RNA sequence: GGCACCUCGAUGUCGGCUCAUCGCAUCCUGGGGCUGUAGUCGGUCCCAAGGGUUGGGCUGUUCGCCCAUUAAAGCGGUACG
RNA sequence: UAUACGUUAAGUGGAAAAGGAUGUGGAGUUGCUUAGACAACCAGGAUGUUGGCUUAGAAGCAGCCACCAUUUAAAGAGUGC
RNA sequence: GAGUCUUGGAGGUAGAGCACUGAUUGGACUAGGGGCCCCUACCGGGUUACCGAAUUCAGUCAAACUCCGAAUGCCAAUGAC
């Protein structure tokens, strides 16, 4: 347990400036669908359009205690880090909608994330 | 982990009974279920709540304290819905049919094959090119879809006979 | 085949075989090595049985080091004659063995390769052996 | 396939104890085989 | 083949005949697993000793070759019974 | 049919070796781990991309570039069938 | 006469090692040339991947090899029991 103090504690910086947040299903994610979609945050913007996918409960309790006191309960649950950082997400809910609608990714238990006190509706 | 350490509930009409020696019964909408126990292993029941209270570690006593869980477990789940085990029956005119309570089926064989079940089994035919067989407790219906089963082999060479309800053969080439 | 080119003496007691080894029981010419945990007469054409097979199993990487070498003479008589009459004809050479001699030994190859090359070296040789690598402090 | 000595050939072959008997099983029954 | 412990005030050896009996490392019949087994025939391995296991030509012959059959024409011990 | 503590489950004891194996009793060395370990179940396992290459795609194992880096949550551009 | 305890001798076995006689493993140096070619035409040189006398580095053996070397056994001495 020793690089996970480090990344434990770099993750502080990256969830110290974004506004809004959205959550993304855990399975059913073709490798193939996985490359078309980087690629397409790719031709969007950068890569803060988050995919970390090692997110075990544990650095979410020890990096979201100040801010966003509700994915405690989304811990036994599908998650998928996707944060925005850059100018206001609408966009992104586009993707996000024409992605998780039907077609080789489900959307199933997500419900977003926290703009600064909301849970879902995200505009 | 281990099985001889998870919980199991009770339905309503499933009524257990405790009695001397660890021999335990039970009564639900289904029939009855009765089944001895070893009788070192302690067995002791709660509403809603069932716990297998295991002596001293030994090398036999891990395995009878998984076994008799196990066992207790199907049991409900027997007494609660019952299993049930399909038979699918490929041929090439290989076709199974009713006969009173009994069962009939003209494999390529010769002569009719005549299987009949023992009490407390029913034997159902829902088409003529399949067989079900339903019961209340699991190795009953085990015993009897292998003893029916055991009547004609599936031949590798090409799908040719009794086989189960969904299950891969290899298969080989013959020129 | 092993052999020597000259020697004083063509016939010879067969000795005997008690103790431990003198020397030779440390790899320092390689890496790896098998030793001898019992005491036998390994012939002349057991040992190049096993270096074709040890050395045809790995890639020529890294060279072998055989250390023994078929030194004391042995006959054999005639077959259907009695005994008596003199001594008999030399037939071969073999080589003494004791327990804890080095027998074989591997160097620059990696671990797996040369544990598995040993091992199926082993298996052409009448004793019972065990693997054993160079000593660390030197 | 009885043999004095039964070892795994593929990476699925599984190994055994029956009656005081070792065994090596498998899916592609050609690895099937019986110590003693 | 080796040795020379027993038998020199005596045991005489090979084939065939009459009669057999035992072992299984099974020739046939019985039950199975894999197959480079489509079926009919085969291969190799496992269990199995209940019964069965030929008539001639040549040679003193054991051995051996050949003819015609047979489900099969087993290998050995018993002072090479 | 003494006292005390252990070992063996084969009737080992009360006839053999090379070799084989999640049998069992010990003493160690040693990696990971309630930032969560192994199993099981729910996921996917190719993009300047099969790219320079070859009988036919060889598009994974005609068979030769260390047939490479990338998208990255991750891929040998194949572990085998 | 005998045993034992002190004291002194002769003698190269078990064991070890390479100081000699031989057998030998891998490196450095590999001399002087060896075959090929520049052409040894009449030089020298790249390899002789040297066949190899030297030496050296280390590493193994020996009933008819020793720079060494016991426990026993043997021969006496003056004292004691
Ligand atoms: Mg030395
Ligand atoms: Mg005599
Ligand atoms: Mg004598
Ligand atoms: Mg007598
Ligand atoms: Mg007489
Ligand atoms: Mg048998
Ligand atoms: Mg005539
Ligand atoms: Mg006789
Ligand atoms: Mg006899
Ligand atoms: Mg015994
Ligand atoms: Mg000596
Ligand atoms: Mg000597
Ligand atoms: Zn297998």
């Amino acid at each position: 347990a020793i690089e996970t103090k480090k990344v434990v504690v770099e993750e502080i910086a990256s969830k110290l400036k974004e506004s809004k947040s959205t959550i993304i299903v855990d399975y059913r994610g073709l490798n193939v669908s996985e490359v078309t979609e980087l690629r397409k945050q790719l031709r969007e913007a950068n890569v803060e359009f988050k995919v970390y996918k090692n997110t075990m409960t544990r650095r979410a309790v020890e990096q979201a205690e100040l801010n966003g006191l509700n994915d405690f309960l989304t811990g036994p649950n599908a998650i998928a880090f996707s944060t925005e950082d850059v100018v206001a997400p609408a966009k992104v809910l586009n993707d996000f909608a024409k992605n998780h609608e039907a077609l080789e990714i489900k959307a199933g238990v997500i419900e977003g994330k926290v703009s600064t006190v909301e849970e879902v509706k995200a505009l | 982990s281990r099985v001889g350490k998870k919980l199991l509930e009770i339905p309503s009409d499933v009524t257990v009974t405790l009695n001397d020696n660890n021999t335990v019964a039970v009564k639900g909408p289904k029939g009855e279920l009765t089944r001895t126990f070893h009788p070192d292993m302690e067995i002791k029941v709660e509403d809603n709540v069932l716990t297998v209270a295991r002596p001293s570690d030994q090398k036999e006593h891990r395995a009878l304290h998984g076994t008799t869980r196990s066992l207790l477990g199907n049991m409900v789940e027997g007494v609660s819905k019952g299993f049930e085990r399909g038979l699918e029956l490929v041929g090439v005119g290989y076709r199974a049919s009713k006969s009173g309570n009994k069962l009939v089926l003209n494999v390529g064989y010769s002569h009719p094959v005549e299987i009949v079940p023992e009490e407390g089994i029913e034997i159902e035919v829902p088409s003529q090119t399949k067989v079900v067989v339903k019961g209340t407790d699991k190795e009953r219906v085990g015993a009897i879809a292998a003893n029916i089963r055991a009547v004609r082999s599936p031949e590798p060479y090409k799908g040719k006979g009794i086989r189960y309800e969904g299950e891969v053969v290899r298969r080989k080439e013959g020129k | 085949m092993l052999l020597p080119k000259r020697v004083k003496y063509r016939r010879e007691h067969r000795g005997k075989m008690r103790g431990r080894a003198k020397g030779g029981t440390e790899v320092h010419f390689g890496e790896f090595g098998i030793q001898a945990l019992e005491a036998s007469w390994i012939t002349n054409r057991q040992i190049e049985a096993a270096r074709i097979a040890m050395t045809r199993y790995m890639k020529r990487g890294g060279k072998v080091w055989i250390k023994i070498f078929p030194s004391k003479p042995y006959t054999a008589k005639p077959l259907e004659v009695r005994m008596g009459s003199g001594k008999g004809a030399p037939e071969g050479w073999v080589a003494v063995v004791k327990p804890g001699k080095v027998l074989f030994e591997i160097s620059g190859v990696s671990e797996e390769v040369a544990r598995e090359a040993l091992r199926l070296a082993s298996h052409k040789l009448p004793i019972k052996t065990k693997f054993v690598k160079r000593e660390e402090i030197g | 396939k009885v043999r004095p000595s039964v070892k795994p050939i593929c990476e699925k072959c599984k190994v055994i104890r029956r009656k005081g008997k070792v065994m090596v099983i498998c899916e592609n029954p050609k690895h099937k085989q019986k110590q003693g």
